[PDB]
């Protein structure tokens, strides 16, 4: 994964029950951006019609 | 950039993360000194000593 | 009114009876186009009845009078 | 060793530092432990879990909505939450969970049409998951009827 | 369309033919080249209907030109394809075949025929003949016959007798037999011989024939001749996309039965030998059996995948059956799922993702879009929804509002698992939830998913707002304790604000209001924790609901003064002048609701959440490594603890000490070290703050972050900080024994490799049960809700007579549940009066709210009679006054609501959490004894000689404070009624020696004591003072075992000494292990002895199962003198001789200690044998009140041990349904001793004790049944059909021809009708008025 500055303190209840608060910086720096590759299939059969 | 709830530390009995956090700050402090002296280029030998 | 129904229960005396009277009113209030007797102030169909119960304008025995007089005068209209 | 490294790093030996708030810019009453920790991103993505079905696939033998997000099926309302509903006492909600939501061929179409016409009128009927049970029991050679009036 | 009931019976073959629209004779199903079904096949369109809507097979008639004509070219009626789901066909068999349900299940075909089950199978397999009719006297009806033995009958008689082979022989036997003759014959002869071992068998036969009497059900329909086939749409063979097919296994079974049925037809015209026709008929019988049930009678017939084929009986049986997976649990429409996340939101608000709302409310958007006129047609509506124009969001913001949406979290343990929430659109991806309701949902933001459900109809949108809204649910249904308590972060901020330090800032200043304290804190001029003087004006309602103000100056800190602008002008200021821990906040929220109301409480709770979050952020709390302090004495304590290990080890290697003593000593020293470390660790964590202010030095409370997080109760407890800092206790290996080597290190110092390997056992064992025992909890809750089906309130006050006793729980230890808590929510039974006589607070019916609770608390009352649910006399339900007030609402319960399911979830929710010589007085009080048999010992003190007496501690008020059981034959140091201070050993008795102390005094001579036949000559080797030894039956001579050795008390003349005041003899009989202490010739005094006789979750779950204990306690059913008859024949006998009545004798094990003797008297329902009490015997001997008191006192132990508080009314409601059966002992309207319902007994005596009859009815006996068995024992056949033993329930109901009145809750769930509870109850009153008025 990635490593970054980590604090330990409640923040207005946004980390109330195991919740995790992040920055706009990590999104801007694309630290946790990932790539997912899907595939699709178009079956073409010979129907009696 | 990331704030974690501290209440989940004692009750969950996971204190290795605190040591990991302190050691991470130590390593990043080393890095912040290293790049600081790298941007100034005091001496290669001085870097080799530090 | 809109957050709580605490004061609506005492006007009827039972929690379960709010729905069976408020929905009964709202049926005609929605499909029959009957004019509500309470200010609407940008509210839905299922909440103005509750706000009216919070005032207590209607009650189980007096829903069956304004509707029955209607068919009563229809009887004279028909014959 | 951590203390020696922090001394080498020109950092407080305690390991926590004083911070200012991003909103009002004041020092907090107590120093806050701040450092670096290896974060990870798990495979449980939020969009892989978000699903919603207003009216989609329907089962073959039971005529109920299908299951699974990939199949665009609806959520399963088990008997566990049925007990919660009947404990509350909201019978109309529970009735619509079993009649106009899943197993009324001639009921849910009307439920759609009248709400399209802005009429929240309930017109329930016999669940389709009970005709199957009656037919199966009758196929067992076990006569079963409904004693009407 | 509307019906009244559901009728279940057996299908006559004529009625099966009536249902059928054709006879299937061709086993083939569809063509292969074309894909149309064949004529008279398994999907024959003539029999079942067209494959496509309004289309015939060829095309002669179509397009609705011809409405319902039948195409003459093919024979197919034209109609909708829905008819294919309705139409059924039939299979015409050549040889009649036997149904498998009424043959293998238990017998229903064997009981009717009174034939052995094995012989029925032998006859079925074409192996043993049966004599249908014996024309001669040599043979007999229903005789087993072998082939060789049958040849003799053929050569002897031939046509005179009638004996053949096969299932049709059984059918002919059923045809020939007559049940009226059995009715008139068996009943008369049954009364002649009342053999109890066969009494139930004859009763069962009588019940079966009687049930056949009115069922109109001829048992000749037992043997199936025509078999119905399932509609093809329900056994579907559907083409797949890849040109493939797949079909239900039922189609394979139908093909299999048809294939051999037609073969059997072909074997008749071909004149097959009987040997092969038998084989074919066996093939057919096996095939039809497998069709009905695959793995029941023979090997489970599989397919090409060697997996057993699922028969149609399997389609309705078990968790995979329809009753559970398609009727009770259903997939739902207009619903979705997403992850959950924390919210700033208000308590009635929920964070919806803006993307899911348009999908869920899509029909609503379509409906309101045409009203807006923006889309002429629905197609354009859908098109612009797909484009997601800006207009749709403009419409959306009004569709969502004033429209609550249900939230769901799997699993739904209790009622609060589903709550309504007014949606709030969030431009995000996840669902935002209010933090304060997470505890009720048991949801943590660690990836948990929530289920969203939008209500459609007007009532549902109304029911959710009126009853399901989160603002309504503040108290738990289980108990009136609040459920919106702040969990972890709000309490931390509140604790930090409500803290005091003596050197912080701005100390001692006087201020004239809380508002200007807030500006001092915000400006930073004064610290948050600073003892100051503030002017506070609070409000009270001493008037008739009118608030009154009072202004005063209080000495407080700034943090608490800030809170006063948050309280809703209705609380004393002293409620916030503390540290305000978690329990303080809980009681604060309770107080706000109990004094002010609900809306003020909701607003206050929201503002507390906001303030707690804001000030927790303002403070800042972290977890520093320096915060985990380590005691300096850790190594010293470890060294001084292992020092004794060497001493223990050297003692063991010396041999003077044993291994068990070694283990005990080392574990004791390790426990002591653990306590020493725990104390030394907490010393440096609670008062570690050594700070001085205008002085020398002072010690205050700690400011360590861990110390606040533990003291405030936010997360963890002090029992965990020990593992943080001290050694982590001692771990036990999974066998049960605990390792003597403890984990001396903690997490801060790190652990050892061997230490970690030791500790992992506790981790695995702790989590393994959670991964396993939750299934047990789920099954228990499922069983509980079944017996809680029709438990709905029907009346307000049934006006029943007196009910249950009430008392505190002082037994055993101190007071745990006082009367202050156990009666809150009760209605009295009798006019309870204060200790001041003729002063009554109740007219036999009041609601015991807090005011009456305080009124009785101020008095010295200790016993109150309340109207219990068991005591309720309401039929088919309970009345409100017999239950008490609601717990979620606090008011008296109104009619309509259901209580059984509420209680079942109340007790079933915490189930997953609860998996695992001398008497000294403590306080000054009187020494009272209840039912004491007084006798004076040799030293002038008081001694006891009764087991049924218990010590009582009475204070100056009069109520019993403490109680301790004293056994029979103990020695006391003080008398009765002594007001002595605490710390006195009042009772002394040997833990093993059980004396036979004699109440009377006088000379003692050895009587009825002959040496060599019953006793042995033994003398002590040190003292010499000894006497003859009486051993048990297993050690004494059998010659003298006929008579029990009796030592009567004599005088100088030699006469029996009787009881003073009664003419009955007073002599003692010596059981085994009775060695006489004194010699012969010497005497004993009063109070002296003759001889010395030396001596989890399933735990609560098995009570509802009525599990018999392995070592039950035997009691007496009548009073009088107890005796013993037959000796040592399997088990001893116990003769009972009352004053007038009867030789009640039973098997009693002499191997277990007894309480009374031959010469002693015992009353009915008293402990004569020891061991755990059997609830069945408690019911049989003592009343239902005793057993329900036992159960409520028993099950409460586990929940008290786990700190879970449940209102006691949530147990006997189940117990009230456990006590539903009733066995009759009299007659007049029913059978001799058949089991009936208690309600049926009550209604049967509602016309014989009334004016309708003088006296003909019968008296009953209350019966108790297990939680599983009592669920089946209902007048409803469909309620139990959906829980367990579906095949058995169906086959039992079918032969009885039962009908269901649709009274239960799940009965209307299955049929889809309204649920007779609450709103459904008020709807059902109309239906009850309908059938009554014709």
């Amino acid at each position: 994964g990635q490593n970054m500055r980590v604090a330990f303190m409640p923040w207005n209840g946004y980390n109330f029950e195991d919740s995790i608060l992040v920055s706009e910086r990590v999104v801007q720096e694309d630290r946790f951006t990932t790539i997912h590759i899907q595939e699709l299939a178009c079956v073409s059969r010979d129907t009696k019609l | 950039d990331i704030v974690l709830n501290p209440l989940g530390v004692p009750s969950r009995m996971n204190i290795g993360q605190i040591l990991e956090t302190h050691l991470g700050m130590a390593a990043k402090g080393i890095g912040d000194k290293i790049n600081a002296m790298l941007k100034q280029q005091q001496e290669v030998a001085k870097l080799r000593e530090f | 009114a809109r957050v709580t129904v605490q004061d609506a229960v005492e006007k009827i005396g039972n929690r379960f009876d709010l729905v069976l009277v408020a929905a009964r009113r709202a049926r005609q209030m929605q499909v029959g186009g009957k004019d509500p007797l309470v200010p609407e102030e940008n509210d839905k169909t299922t909440v103005i009845a509750l706000r009216e119960i919070e005032e207590g304008l209607i009650n189980n025995q007096i829903l069956d009078v304004r509707e029955r007089q209607e068919q009563q005068e229809q009887e004279a209209a028909e014959l | 060793e951590i203390k020696e490294l922090l001394k080498l790093g020109d950092l407080p030996t305690s390991g926590q530092i004083r911070l200012y708030d991003g909103r009002t810019g004041e020092q907090f009453e107590r120093p806050v432990t701040v450092g670096y920790m290896y974060m990870l991103k798990l495979n449980h993505l939020v969009d892989d879990k978000m699903h919603a079905r207003s009216t989609g696939s329907y089962s073959l033998v039971t005529q109920q909505p299908l299951g699974g997000k990939a199949q665009f099926g609806g959520q399963r309302f088990g008997e566990m939450e049925v007990w919660a509903l009947e404990a509350y006492g909201a019978a109309y909600t529970l009735q619509e969970m079993l009649t106009v939501k899943s197993d009324d061929v001639n009921g849910r179409t009307k439920m759609y049409k009248n709400i399209v016409d802005g009429n929240h009128q309930m017109e329930p009927g016999m669940p389709e998951s009970f005709n199957v049970l009656l037919k199966e029991i009758r196929s067992l050679g076990i006569n079963i009827e409904l004693e009407d009036e | 369309e509307e019906f009244d009931a559901i009728k279940i019976a057996l299908a006559s073959p004529d009625m099966i033919r009536s249902w059928s629209f054709g006879e299937v004779k061709k086993p083939e199903t569809i063509n292969y080249r074309t894909f149309k079904p064949e004529r008279d096949g398994l999907f024959c369109a003539r029999i079942f209907g067209p494959v496509k809507d309004y289309e015939c097979l060829c095309g002669k008639y179509k397009r609705l030109k011809h409405r319902g004509v039948i195409c003459e070219k093919c024979g197919v009626e034209v109609t909708q394809t829905k008819v294919r789901r309705e139409r059924m066909g039939h299979i015409e068999l050549a040889s009649p075949t036997a149904h498998i349900w009424f043959l293998k299940s238990l017998s229903r075909i064997g009981l009717l025929l009174d034939m052995p089950l094995r012989d029925i199978e032998r006859v079925l397999y074409f192996e043993s003949y049966v004599v249908i009719e014996g024309g001669m006297t040599n043979l007999e009806r229903q005789q087993i016959l072998t082939e060789e033995q049958y040849l003799d009958a053929l050569e002897e008689f031939g046509d005179e007798f009638d004996a053949k082979m096969g299932a049709e022989a059984i059918q002919a036997l059923l045809k020939s037999m007559d049940l009226e003759q059995e009715c008139e014959q068996l009943r008369e002869e049954l009364n002649e011989t009342n053999s109890e071992t066969k009494r139930k068998k004859l009763t069962k036969r009588i019940k079966l024939l009687e049930a056949f009497v009115q069922s109109g059900n001829k048992p000749e329909w037992m043997i199936l001749t025509v078999l119905p086939v399932l509609p093809p749409d329900l056994r579907p063979l559907v083409p797949l996309d890849g040109g493939r097919f797949a079909t239900s296994d039922l189609n394979d079974l139908y093909r299999r039965v048809i294939n051999r049925n037609n073969r059997l037809k072909r074997l008749l015209d071909l004149a097959a030998p009987d040997i092969i026709v038998r084989n074919e008929k066996r093939m057919l019988q096996e095939a039809v059996d497998a069709l009905l049930d695959n793995g029941r009678r023979g090997r489970a017939i599989t397919g090409s995948n060697k997996r057993p084929l699922k028969s149609l009986a399997d389609m309705i049986k078990g968790k995979q059956g329809r009753f559970r997976q398609n009727l009770l649990g259903k997939r739902v429409d207009y619903s979705g799922r997403s992850v959950i996340t924390v919210g700033y939101l208000r308590l009635h608000q929920c964070g919806l993702p803006k993307k899911m709302a348009l999908e869920l409310f899509k029909p609503f958007i379509y409906g309101k879009l045409e009203l807006r006129g923006l889309a002429t047609t629905i197609k354009a509506a859908k098109k612009m929804v797909e484009r997601e124009e800006a207009v749709v969001w403009d419409i959306l913001d009004e569709v969502i509002r004033e429209h609550p949406v249900l939230l769901n979290r799997a699993p739904t343990l209790h009622r609060l698992g589903i709550q309504a929430f007014e949606p709030v659109l969030i431009e995000g991806k996840a669902i935002q939830l209010h933090p304060l309701v997470c505890a009720a949902y048991n949801a943590d933001f660690d990836g948990d998913q929530m289920a969203v459900h939008v209500p459609l109809t007007l009532e549902a949108q109304l029911e959710a707002r009126a009853l399901m809204m989160s603002t309504n649910n503040i108290l738990s249904p289980a108990n009136g304790e609040p459920i919106i308590v702040p969990s972890q972060d709000v309490v931390l901020g509140l604790y930090y604000m409500t803290r005091d330090c003596v050197n912080a800032k701005g100390e001692g200043m006087v201020l004239t209001g809380p508002k200007e304290a807030e500006r001092l804190y915000r400006s930073g001029l004064a610290s948050l924790h600073a003892r100051v003087k503030v002017r506070i004006t609070e409000y009270e309602k001493d008037a008739n609901g009118e608030l009154v103000a009072k202004t005063s100056l209080k000495d407080t800190t700034v943090g608490r003064a800030i809170l006063w602008m948050i309280v809703p002008k209705g609380l004393p200021y002293s409620i916030v002048n503390q540290a305000l821990g978690k329990k303080a906040i809980s009681k604060m929220l309770n107080t706000c609701y109990r004094i002010l109301g609900l809306k003020p409480t909701v607003i206050f709770a929201d503002q507390i959440m906001y303030t707690g979050f804001a000030y927790a952020a303002r403070s800042g709390a972290s977890v520093g490594i320096d915060d985990m302090v380590i005691p300096e004495k850790k190594h010293e304590i470890i060294s001084e603890a292992e020092a004794e290990v060497a001493e223990i080890q050297e003692q063991f290697q010396s041999g003077l000490v044993t291994a068990g003593e070694r283990y005990n000593k080392v574990i004791d020293i390790w426990a002591a070290a653990n306590d020493r470390v725990s104390k030394a660790m907490m010393d440096n964590l609670q008062t570690e703050t050594v700070i001085n202010r205008d002085g020398q030095e002072e010690k205050q409370v700690s400011f360590n972050s861990i110390y606040m997080m533990a003291d405030s109760g936010a997360r963890g407890s002090a029992a965990q900080i020990r593992q943080l800092a001290g050694m982590r206790g001692l771990m036990a290996k999974p066998d049960g024994s605990i390792i003597e080597t403890p984990i001396t290190a903690n997490f801060r110092e790190g652990l050892n490799v061997l230490q970690y390997f030791i500790s992992t056992h506790g981790a695995r064992k702790g989590l393994a049960d959670t991964a396993l025992k939750t299934a047990n909890s789920g099954y228990l809750t499922r069983r509980l809700v079944d017996v809680a089906q029709d438990l709905v309130v029907t009346e307000d006050d049934c006006g029943t007579h007196e009910g249950i006793m009430m008392t505190p729980v002082i037994e055993g230890g101190d007071v745990k549940e006082p009367l202050r808590d156990r009666v809150l929510g009760r209605v009295t039974a009798e006019d309870v009066l204060k200790p001041g006589t003729a002063d009554i607070l109740v007219p036999r019916n009041t609601l015991l709210h807090e005011q009456w609770c305080d009124l009785l608390e101020e008095n010295s009352v200790d016993a109150v009679k309340v109207r219990s649910v068991v005591s309720c006399d309401t039929d088919f339900g309970v009345c409100a006054h017999c239950y008490g007030r609601d717990l979620a609402r606090g008011h008296i319960i109104n009619k309509g609501e259901a209580i059984g399911v509420i209680a079942a979830q109340s007790i079933g929710e915490p189930g997953t959490q609860l998996t695992m010589s001398s008497i000294q007085v403590k306080n000054k009080g009187s020494i009272k004894l209840s039912n004491v048999k007084s006798v004076v010992n040799s030293s002038g003190k008081l001694v006891i000689t009764s087991r049924n007496t218990e010590l009582k501690l009475i204070d100056e008020f009069g109520r019993t404070k403490e109680s301790y059981k004293v056994p029979y034959g103990a020695v006391l140091a003080k008398g009765d009624g002594e007001q002595v201070a605490g710390g006195e050993t009042v009772a002394n008795w040997d833990p093993h020696t059980m004396p036979v102390i004699t109440e009377v005094s006088g000379f003692v001579r050895f009587t009825d004591m002959i040496d060599g036949q019953t006793i042995t000559r033994q003398t002590d080797e040190l003292t010499g003072l000894s006497s003859l030894v009486v051993l048990d039956s297993a050690e004494r001579t059998a010659g003298g075992k006929d008579l029990r050795p009796a030592l009567k008390i004599v005088d100088a003349q030699g006469n029996d000494v009787l009881i003073p005041g009664t003419d009955m003899p007073a002599q003692y009989f010596l059981p085994g292990k009775a060695i006489v202490q004194l010699e012969d010739g010497v005497q004993i005094s009063s109070g002296d002895t003759l001889a010395r006789i030396p001596q989890g979750l399933p735990r609560v779950a098995d009570l509802f199962e009525a599990r018999r204990p392995k070592e039950p306690a035997i009691l007496a059913e009548i009073s009088g003198i107890v005796s013993f008859g037959k000796e040592t024949k399997g088990k001893r006998r116990l003769v009972i001789t009352p004053v007038d009545g009867s030789p009640y004798e039973e098997m009693i094990p002499k191997w277990r200690q007894l309480n009374v003797f031959e010469g002693e008297r015992v009353e009915r329902g008293d402990v004569i044998s020891d061991g755990p009490e059997a609830p069945h015997d408690i019911l049989r001997l003592r009343g239902v009140h005793a057993v329900t008191r036992y159960i409520v006192n028993e099950v409460q132990d586990v929940y008290r041990l786990q700190g879970v508080k449940i209102n006691d009314k949530h147990i006997e409601v189940i117990v009230r349904q456990m006590l539903r059966k009733a066995t009759i002992v009299n007659a007049g309207s029913s059978d001799f001793l058949e089991g009936e319902q208690v309600e049926y007994s009550r209604v049967k005596i509602a016309n014989r004790e009334l004016e309708a009859n003088g006296k003909v009815g019968a008296t009953y006996s209350r019966d108790l049944l297990g939680i599983t068995k009592a669920s089946l024992a209902t007048e409803s056949f469909i309620s139990a059909a959906s829980f367990q033993e579906t095949t058995r329930v169906l086959t039992e109901a079918a032969v009885a021809g039962k009908r269901d009145e649709l009274r239960g809750l799940k009965e209307n769930v299955i049929v889809g009708r309204l649920i007779p509870a609450g709103t459904g109850y008020a709807y059902h009153q109309d239906r009850m008025r309908r059938r009554a008025a014709g």
